[PDB]
């Protein structure tokens, strides 16, 4: 509900913004205009701490002493089945850290959220997306009112920037995993009070490689060559974990290509490679062909002949996914199966290989069974099982799971009884902009621009998505006047 | 150096909607554009917007019963509704007027098109500038940054479609 | 989600490029 995006275009005498944003927000988070544009990705900025309290004598232990809770008696109303409401009491207990919650297992936890004193989130975004210059953009960003997100920026003057943005507490010790778990709630040692300014955070501007990127990876290869390393920052800002195969593809697609056109940029975004197959099939196939089971041999020959792309017509891709579920977990992020582990020294070519081929063939054996049960056969076309269905529009799917290496993402659901599955998460608003004069931009919204019952604008873009047939985005008045189908005059009197 | 194309200067307030239901909102000043934007959003996503604003008031349990209760406890315990009132008062006067206009656009869409608002979210109306601030606050700080799941020791993401 | 920005020197026409590409729930 909360995550649904909406596309819009605003024009006044003093500003212009085009793009997508979460419904209910009065500013456009994914915005561009004739001068500039930004986008966002989740960085998981650790902006809160959960403290384990030690309860003692009706208070909590803190620096050797029992300390009483701040307590207030509040209440809220709860609607009953018969349409009335009843008054329910609610105690709000609080420690120095913040408000206290009790987990089902009895753990008393106090949550401390940073940046509760930052009222200007909406205005900061607003000033960012209507900035007259990069310096103005940066001064807005530097206010620290937007508590999270990677944020990427480009403009018609030629500047690009990546910022690992958010409001991060200053701490004197502890790495990210420590501050992500339950931190001890019995000592002022772990009670932070200040937060980092913008120039303490990983950022990159106009780097020698001529691009920036982020695909939810930790911020240590935002560009290539890199301009910093993890030791340049406090160890609690971001993980030092293996980069996903999608994120590896992100770096490669940008770094290895040059003399880019908007057209080629768009084509690169559609990348749907089974990178994990590149890392595993060289060891897996010969090991599997040794197996006496003729079904495993046949499975191995089907995988070997596959071009390793998640296309609609792929007969091997479903089977490969089912193998990967076992070899790398249900999220495809597990590392224990590989022979050569991930390394930041080879960040787009590790991990690699199959550590234990014999065990992996056993995983293939099980995956064959799983595949036939889910989909009816080991060689069902990928796009016959994977469909994009909104109202009465039913179109073939392509691309897939990010952790298998697909850049363009469709997190396919578990299949229904007929083996049909649809995206639960993935491509929504997709736009590509060139900051020429005038700007040129194309985009699509997977699930349309409206969700009101009976609208003709819920399912009217998904067929175009199935063919990567992008809409030209219309910012110039004359383009808008040529395309208009409805005019709503309004007037606002405060 | 080459300047950008001449900016368009709106002379009247209007939404030009294209064939995919994208609103092109022209305002003679900022508050007008924000009003148009709220009207549009109400038209395209009104019901779920009203539900979300209702929740961010801490009134989910009151409006819609037990399925909304744990979110209500999370938000009231974290003081979200009152903090939003403070952030709203703490806005710069000019941006506050933009937020007020946005909310007024929602209210106006609903008032002019009451058939399009689902019965059980009607009780949310009217919405205010502070509701707009509150929803943003709950989204950023109390879904993205601090989720109920990570504090309460639960797990799987939201589940209401 | 994915995000790309490309500097002028890496393009043919000499203008920066931007990809907006948030991955979010469809909630069908």
């Amino acid at each position: 509900d909360y995550f649904t995006l909406y596309e819009a275009h605003l024009v006044t005498p003093d500003f212009e913004i085009y793009g997508a944003t979460q419904i209910g927000l009065p500013v456009i988070r994914f915005a561009f205009n004739q001068r500039m544009g930004i986008t966002n990705t989740v960085n998981g900025m650790v902006g809160a701490t959960n403290y384990r309290l030690t309860l003692q004598d009706g208070g909590y232990l803190y620096d050797g002493q029992v300390r009483p809770f701040e307590r207030r008696q509040a209440s809220y109303r709860l609607r009953q089945a018969d349409g009335t409401t009843v008054d329910k009491p609610l105690e709000i207990r609080s420690s120095v850290h913040g408000p206290v919650f009790e987990r089902a297992d009895g753990t008393a936890v106090a949550v401390r959220v940073a940046g509760l004193d930052r009222p200007g989130m909406l205005e900061q975004y607003f000033d960012m997306i209507t900035a007259d210059s990069f310096d103005d953009y940066e001064a807005a960003l530097a206010r620290m009112q937007v508590p999270t997100f990677n944020i990427v920026y480009a403009d018609r003057e030629g500047t690009i920037n990546y910022s690992f943005n958010g409001v991060a507490p200053k701490r004197a010790e502890g790495d990210i995993a420590f501050w992500q778990g339950l931190v001890p709630g019995d000592s002022s040692r772990y009670l932070w009070t200040e937060t980092h300014p913008l120039d303490d955070l990983p950022r990159v501007t106009n780097p020698p490689g001529g691009f920036v990127q982020n695909s939810n990876d930790p911020p240590w290869t935002p560009t290539w060559p890199v301009t910093y390393t993890p030791k340049d920052f406090p160890s609690y800002l971001a993980p030092q974990t293996p980069h996903s195969l999608r994120a590896q593809q992100s770096v490669r697609l940008m770094s290895e290509n040059d003399d880019l056109t908007l057209e080629r940029f768009m084509a690169l975004q559609l990348s749907h490679r089974a990178v994990m197959a590149d890392r595993t099939l060289p060891d897996l196939i010969p090991a599997a062909l040794i197996d006496p089971d003729p079904e495993v041999q046949a499975a191995a020959r089907l995988l070997a002949a596959w071009d390793r792309e998640f296309t609609s017509d792929s007969r091997a891709a479903l089977l490969f996914e089912e193998w990967a579920r076992l070899f790398a977990g249900q999220n495809f992020a597990g590392q224990a199966g590989f022979a050569t582990p991930w390394s930041l020294d080879k960040p787009v070519s590790t991990p690699y290989g199959v550590r234990d081929p014999k065990a992996a063939v056993d995983q293939l054996r099980t995956a064959i069974a799983n595949t036939k049960r889910k989909y009816g056969a080991i060689d069902r076309p990928f796009g016959d099982a994977s469909r994009m269905i909104l109202n009465d529009v039913n179109v073939p799917g392509a691309a897939g799971y990010g952790n298998l290496g697909s850049f363009r993402v469709f997190t396919w659901s578990d299949p229904d009884e007929n083996g049909v599955r649809t995206p639960v998460h993935g491509e929504t608003w997709v736009a590509m902009i060139e900051f020429s004069t005038p700007v040129r931009a194309y985009g699509l919204m997977s699930y349309g621009n409206s969700r009101q019952p009976g609208t003709t604008h819920y399912s009217d873009q998904i067929e175009r998505v199935s063919r990567a047939d992008f809409r030209e985005l219309l910012l110039r008045r004359e383009q808008v006047e040529a395309a208009v189908q409805e005019r709503t005059p309004f007037n606002f009197k405060p | 150096p080459q300047a950008p194309i001449a900016a368009y200067k709106p002379r009247s307030n209007e939404i030009l909607w294209d064939g995919y239901g994208v609103p092109h909102i022209y305002g003679v000043d900022a508050p007008s554009a924000f009003y148009g934007y709220g009207w549009a959003q109400a038209r395209s996503h009104g019901d779920n917007i009203l539900r979300l604003y209702g929740e961010a008031r801490g009134k989910g349990a009151e409006y819609w019963g037990p399925d909304y209760e744990q979110t209500t406890v999370w938000l009231l315990t974290n003081g979200v509704p009152e903090r939003a009132q403070q952030w709203y008062a703490q806005q710069s006067p000019d941006f506050r007027a933009n937020l007020d206009a946005f909310a007024a656009g929602i209210n106006a869409y609903a008032q002019q098109n009451p058939d399009d608002i689902s019965p059980d979210v009607r009780q949310v109306l009217p919405v205010s500038g502070a509701d707009v601030v509150a929803h943003a606050h709950r989204l950023m700080n109390f879904l993205y940054v601090a989720s109920p799941g990570r504090t309460l020791g639960e797990g799987d993401p939201p589940d209401l479609a | 989600s994915n995000s790309w920005a490309v500097a002028p020197g890496k393009t043919a026409n000499g203008n920066a490029l931007l990809l907006q590409n948030p991955h979010l729930s469809w909630t069908t």
